[PDB]
RNA sequence: AAAAAUGAUUAA
RNA sequence: UUAAUUGCGAUAACGAACGAGACCUUAACCUACUAAAUAGUGGUGCUAGCAUUUGCUGGUUAUCCACUUCUUAGAGGGACUAUCGGUUUCAAGCCGAUGGAAGUUUGAGGCAAUAACAGGUCUGUGAUGCCCUUAGACGUUCUGGGCCGCACGCGCGCUACACUGACGGAGCCAGCGAGUCUAACCUUGGCCGAGAGGUCUUGGUAAUCUUGUGAAACUCCGUCGUGCUGGGGAUAGAGCAUUGUAAUUAUUGCUCUUCAACGAGGAAUUCCUAGUAAGCGCAAGUCAUCAGCUUGCGUUGAUUACGUCCCUGCCCUUUGUACACAC
């Protein structure tokens, strides 16, 4: 076919060296979400009073309803149904159902 | 598609104007006299033509066939 | 001797073969008891003949079965056809048949699977793709 | 009732089951009654089955799917995106524990939940294009009851696992608000708001 | 020597089938003409020995693969014949393609 | 299942070896900030402190983050058995090191100046910006290097 | 000296070998006997010999530089199926001449109803016992010795 | 009323056995633990750090009751798994050799196995008793 | 809303460019002497039961 | 009834 | 009408041939024959170890015997769209249901016509014409280097962007293979070592041993907690080993450290209809060492469609042509 002389494949060359990283996405971010892994008396009273009531018990609505990591809910969750103040349902990792006691 | 080949056609039609008194209306059977009635290599073409022997055969029951 | 038979059972490379006999209502699976399958998301899939047909009749018979061959979930299906089909083979040869159809008619409307081994087999990989359908990707220029 | 001892013991629970057939050995499919028609002999609730996993031959034949039960129909839907190609185990696990959570925020039968969904979220009128010019168009046409029970399966699992992606919450989770959503109709849920859109356009076709 | 036992092992392996089976066969009749007990010809799993290689000597074309076999069938017989007669049979049916390995068995 | 009550007396973000070392995260990968200190060091490193691994980072005391100081500043004498460095036989003093926040790059300066000022062809090519471990450039990683 | 042995036998239905012709026409070029009256003898005397069919292909320069292929053919010759590996015997030669190299390709179809082993027949070829038409006698007429 | 190990959880009765062993305290930990990560196939030490060696103890003695004799290399098999091996594909790596051999030194220590005249490590009569001991007692849980 | 369940009768024929239409003739299950051709996107057969957003329009592309 | 231009020389 | 120049048939054609089919291999079905410590199972018949109103294991063709269900290979049987209900120039045929292991030619292959391409290969060939070269060789060997070189562009792919996840503990499962005596091949097991590995023996010329290739994905139980994070593991530093005479331009493996882009990807474009796609590993080929490749093998196992000629093409017929180097 058509060779390219010398200079144009020189200008292609740097043109793809020059050439910046054209990301083909719109890249939407959203904000830094906290959540208190360590557990105060503020958040301690909020859980022993607002945990009953709640229909759905797990890890992610915890989350969800409350700042606490993963980790808090997990330990937590356990030890409210110590407290036998919630009865479970299906017991298995990965994943806790849990609903209001009696 | 089940369309049969002329080999069967034709092993078909001498078969039934040779031995139409002896041959019968089942398969089992048809299939059983095709071995002393005939020498067909394979046990495959040997019931494909005992097949439509007896397709043929149930076509002769009712009326005659052209050919 | 003591009134005895023997079956199997066959997924696409498992294969269960269970020894069935007359006792007092023991069955144990690789020497270990039905109850313990693992997984027991599937442990129901080798509780269906002892839903079915009911256990009350299990209790003259007593049932021993060894699985090898193929992977988790076909050695459940494979010990699953086995003990089914131990069960009718059981009753045909050593019990009067009404209840033998009886419990085919139960099972036919359950799974055909519980009887007849599935028909389906492995389709051998072909030169140009990575299976037997699938092809290396194509490059045009 | 009235359980039988036996030589190798028995759980007591599961001696329970011997009575019927009982889904995951909780629900039974009595009195399910999928009450909006036209989608009857093609949602699967008459067949009990005691769990969504059975490896039966639906795919040699044209209609031979609607057969197979819906449940098991709903979670070979949900062994995607690619990654989870297979993973049936994984799959039915997830599938159980969506029920568990419709029948702890809802006190209703979860296959009623999951058949209203359905029954729901299955688009009435769709699209089609035609015209080979530059400015093709769309014809609106009617939609078949078995391609709408397929639709509505595809929306709700496509929407919960959106739903799920990169968030705390787990798939069996959003998969159950899903289908909570869809049993009543919220428009708060990813298929009903792609069914509305899509059955909206094909009023603009019409 | 004194008419006693060998307990000896006769292994037959071939690629043709037909010139396998009508030796074990002979020799198997030559067991009950002369009233031997013995273990019949137990048959081995058929080996088969591929070869899958390109078509093209050259690197061009269609990337089109080829397999070739061997199909190896084997089977051993354990006979236990006195020493006057072991020599009998193993001298005689021999056919082309087809070789005799014979072990005096210790186990 | 502990579920602890504490005043507070939280210790939030914290300064050990120059580095921001920040509380929330359990005490294995919230050390794993500071250069020189990964995953497998900063679990061998707690453990050998006696401290507890669900800590947050933000329940140490000052003792026994001193402690841990120390057994990163001086891991062979706590019975690291000295495989487990990061700078093993170096060519100045060949004595067991490990190297950590502000020196692991400073040690790479001074072993990449070492390869200079020998013009070994690792050194050279380091110098040009090329790939030093016999990749292939024909190709791959041509964006930025 | 005295165990191995090596003995020669005649080749019966010599016409019949693919390899003996190969060779027999090969050595006709070498002689500088014409191609098509050599490939035309050697068909005509497998046909002769009792097969059932024949070929010759002979590839090459013949009289320009450009090449080119002749065929010669006659009988019945099939090409695909297990009757190929039953029933086809093929030889290939080449052939030095002063322009080139000519390959000499030779295949023969043998009449299945001949020879000892194997199929007598092609697959297919179903063969029909006749009737042996007879009277049917009217009265039954019991016999007795 | 005779029971063994082949009727109760695999998992619970290791995690139970592990346990026992943890409250006799015999099993003469190897020293190097606190270090090592039980695998070239692994990444990370168990997350477990103070009976992670009696969970493979228990592991490994119930798996010589379930087998006739297993080796080091069998365990080193067995215990092993994949690897990442960052751009490339993975495979299977074969468990720490040297744990695996001194959870078996510690094995007949404790005195359960012995040297199997024929093969690698077997069960004796008393390592047999303690087994089914713990079985009884997880059964009555 | 006034939403027109129809049960087909008859499958006329697969319509489309692509051939993803099916015309079919439904009758109406409130009045049986309804009939209309429709066209339909999913696979159909006969006796199934419709569902016609507007209940009026006959469906084009015929023959 | 949407749009659709081009293709160097010689070589049975 | 068929997948078919497959047939029904019509007929200035008649009878024929190749191809298609038929054929051969291979996955399925055989409580039917032959059998088997190189495949098995059972009798616990011999001793026993454990728990205890009976189950699980150790030594079983000299510590025995019986039987081929599982296994293998010989000869076969089995399916022929069988029967039935529909539909047809009522013929070839096609659509449903019932049986059956199997009802898209049952699945997948192997072979595969005439005619041609200035298709590729003279670097596979002691296949080869002609041209060139032939002692300072374009011959053949030896040392070193290169074939890998990087401003860049493209085509196969691997790993990913994570919670349907990562990490840790445990449960625990294939099929196809291959493997030394003209010499070190496949390696059990024991011991040392974090590991990679090292050392001492053993078995296997192989359904006997590696090997039940105890593979991975998978399942359970815990840690993490939506943070380019503990996702990802590029780049780079330091050390320890193996192969090989020889490892620097890093063969590869292992340990610690560094921890980059990458937030699901514009235009565009590839493969695929059921045990298929895809996910997952394993073996073999090349191999002294080296897989991100290929050829197979099994594991887990979807969705959607049973259609059309819209796009891209193919076959037959009719037609137009100023084309035949053939739009
Ligand atoms: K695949
Ligand atoms: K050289
Ligand atoms: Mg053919
Ligand atoms: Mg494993
Ligand atoms: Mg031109
Ligand atoms: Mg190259
Ligand atoms: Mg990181
Ligand atoms: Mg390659
Ligand atoms: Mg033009």
């Amino acid at each position: 076919k058509q060779q390219l002389s010398k200079a144009a494949k020189a200008a292609a060359a740097l043109a793809g060296g020059k050439k910046s990283k054209k990301k083909w996405s719109k890249k939407s971010m959203k904000d830094r979400a906290q959540h208190a892994v360590i557990l105060d008396q503020e958040k301690y009273d909020r859980i022993l009073k607002e945990v009953p009531t709640y229909r759905y018990v797990s890890v992610s609505v915890l989350v969800d309803r409350l700042k606490i990591g993963g980790s808090l809910a997990r330990i937590a969750l356990r030890h409210l149904e110590k407290e036998g103040i919630i009865k479970p349902i299906s017991k298995h990792s990965k994943q806790a159902i849990y609903t209001r006691a009696t | 598609g089940r369309v049969r080949t002329k080999t069967v056609k034709r092993a078909s039609k001498a078969l039934i104007e040779r031995y139409y008194p002896k041959l019968t209306l089942d398969f089992q059977t048809n299939k059983r006299l095709c071995d002393e009635i005939a020498t067909i290599q394979s046990k495959r073409l040997r019931n494909k033509i005992a097949g439509y022997t007896t397709h043929l055969m149930k076509r002769i029951q009712k009326g005659p066939v052209r050919g | 001797a003591v009134p005895s038979v023997q079956t199997f059972g066959k997924k696409k490379s498992a294969t269960a073969v269970a020894h069935v006999k007359a006792g007092k209502g023991l069955i144990k699976v690789n020497g270990s008891p039905i109850t313990l399958v693992e997984p027991e998301i599937l442990r129901f899939k080798v509780y269906e003949p002892l839903l079915l047909v009911g256990l009350d009749k299990f209790s003259n018979i007593d049932i021993r079965v060894r699985v090898t061959g193929g992977g988790h979930v076909s050695q459940v299906y494979a010990i699953r056809q086995a003990i089914a089909k131990g069960l009718v083979a059981y009753h045909q040869k050593y019990v009067d048949e009404q209840s033998k159809n009886e419990l085919k008619k139960a099972f036919t409307s359950y799974d055909r699977t519980l009887l007849i081994a599935d028909s389906r087999r492995p389709e051998p990989k072909k030169f140009g793709g990575k299976g037997a359908r699938s092809r290396f990707q194509k490059s045009y220029r | 009732f009235t359980p039988v001892v036996l030589a190798t013991p028995i759980p007591e629970e599961v001696q329970q089951a011997q009575t019927e057939i009982k889904l995951f050995n909780k629900w039974s499919f009595e009195e399910v009654e999928v009450k909006d028609a036209s989608l009857v002999d093609y949602v699967q609730v008459r067949q009990p089955i005691f769990v969504a996993h059975t490896a039966g031959r639906y795919a040699n034949k044209r209609f031979r799917k609607a057969q197979c039960p819906i449940i098991e129909r709903l979670t070979n839907s949900l062994m995607m995106n690619g990654r989870n190609n297979g993973k049936k185990l994984k799959a039915v696990r997830i599938i159980k524990h969506t029920l568990d959570i419709i029948n702890v925020l809802t006190d209703q039968n979860p296959i009623q939940v999951v058949v209203d969904a359905i029954t729901n979220t299955g688009p009435r009128e769709d699209t089609t294009r035609v015209g080979g010019g530059g400015a093709a168009r769309r014809q609106a046409v009617d939609v078949s009851p078995l391609r709408r029970v397929n639709q509505a399966i595809a929306l709700l699992t496509i929407g919960a696992r959106e739903a799920a992606f990169r968030n705390i919450k787990t798939i069996a989770e959003t998969l159950a608000e899903e289908l909570i959503n869809a049993a009543k109709g919220s428009s708060t849920s990813y298929a009903i708001k792609k069914k509305d859109e899509l059955e909206r356009v094909a009023k603009s076709n019409r | 020597q004194q008419q006693q036992i060998i307990k000896i092992r006769i292994t037959l392996t071939s690629t043709k089938v037909k010139q396998l089976e009508n030796v074990s066969s002979n020799i198997v009749k030559n067991a009950e003409q002369h009233n031997l007990v013995k273990k019949g010809p137990v048959r081995l799993p058929t080996k088969v020995l591929k070869i899958s290689t390109r078509k093209t000597p050259n690197g061009e074309g269609s990337k089109t693969w080829e397999t070739y076999e061997m199909r190896i069938h084997k089977r051993y017989i354990d006979l236990e014949a006195p020493v006057q007669i072991v020599k009998r049979i193993t001298q005689i049916t021999i056919e082309p393609g087809v070789d005799v390995e014979v072990v005096v068995a210790s186990n | 299942s502990l579920v602890v009550q504490e005043q507070g007396s939280f210790q939030h973000i914290l300064r050990l070896l120059n580095t921001n070392v920040d509380g929330n995260i359990k005490i294995v990968y919230a050390l794993t900030t500071i250069k020189g200190v990964g995953r497998r060091y900063s679990n061998l490193v707690c453990k050998k402190a006696d401290v507890d691994l669900h800590k947050r980072a933000g329940e140490l005391t000052q003792e026994e983050l001193e402690r841990i100081v120390q057994i990163m500043q001086n891991p062979t004498h706590y019975k690291i058995p000295a495989w487990f460095l990061n700078r093993q036989n170096d060519i100045t003093d060949g004595k067991d090191y490990h190297t950590l926040a502000n020196n692991v790059e400073s040690k790479l300066r001074d072993d990449l100046e070492r390869l200079k000022k020998i013009r070994a062809h690792r050194g050279i090519r380091h110098f040009w910006g090329l790939r030093v471990r016999g990749q292939h450039t024909k190709t791959t990683g041509r964006r930025r290097a | 000296p005295g165990t191995i042995v090596l003995y020669a036998e005649r080749v019966q239905d010599r016409g019949l070998s693919a390899v003996a012709q190969a060779e027999s026409m090969k050595f006709k070029l070498l002689n500088g006997l014409a191609i098509r009256r050599a490939a035309y003898g050697v068909v005509r005397y497998v046909m002769e010999s009792g097969a059932k069919g024949c070929e010759v292909v002979v590839s090459g320069k013949l009289r320009a530089a450009r090449a080119k292929a002749m065929k010669f053919a006659d009988g019945f010759l099939i090409h695909s199926g297990q009757p190929v590996n039953d029933f086809i015997d093929t030889a290939t030669r080449h052939v030095l001449m002063r322009q080139g190299v000519l390959g000499i390709k030779v295949k023969i179809m043998r009449d299945p109803a001949k020879s000892r082993t194997g199929p007598k027949a092609l697959p297919d070829a179903v063969t029909i016992i006749e009737p042996k038409e007879e009277e049917p006698i009217l009265a039954p007429s019991v016999k007795d010795y | 009323p005779g029971v063994s190990v082949r009727d109760v959880a695999a998992q619970d009765f290791i995690n139970a056995y592990a346990s026992f062993l943890q409250r006799q305290g015999k099993l003469e930990v190897p020293g190097y633990v606190d270090i090592v990560k039980t695998s070239s196939g692994n990444e990370m030490p168990p997350q477990d750090a103070e009976g992670w060696f009696y969970k493979r103890a228990a592991s490994v003695a119930r798996h010589i009751y379930m087998r006739k004799q297993v080796g080091v290399g069998k365990l080193n098999k067995l215990y092993g798994g994949a690897k990442s091996r960052g751009v490339r594909p993975y495979k299977h790596i074969d468990a720490s050799g040297s744990i695996n051999r001194k959870v078996l030194q510690a094995l007949e220590k404790i005195g359960i196995v012995e040297i199997s005249p024929k093969g690698g490590r077997r069960i004796s009569e008393n390592g047999q008793r303690d087994l089914d001991r713990i079985a009884a007692q997880t059964l009555e849980e | 809303t006034p939403v027109t369940l129809a049960k087909v009768i008859k499958v006329l024929g697969r319509t489309g460019s692509r051939g993803g239409v099916t015309q079919v003739r439904v009758e109406f299950l409130e009045d049986t002497s309804r009939t209309i051709v429709r066209n339909v996107k999913g696979p159909v057969r006969e006796n199934d039961i419709l569902v016609l957003m507007e209940s009026e329009r006959e469906a084009r592309r015929l023959r």
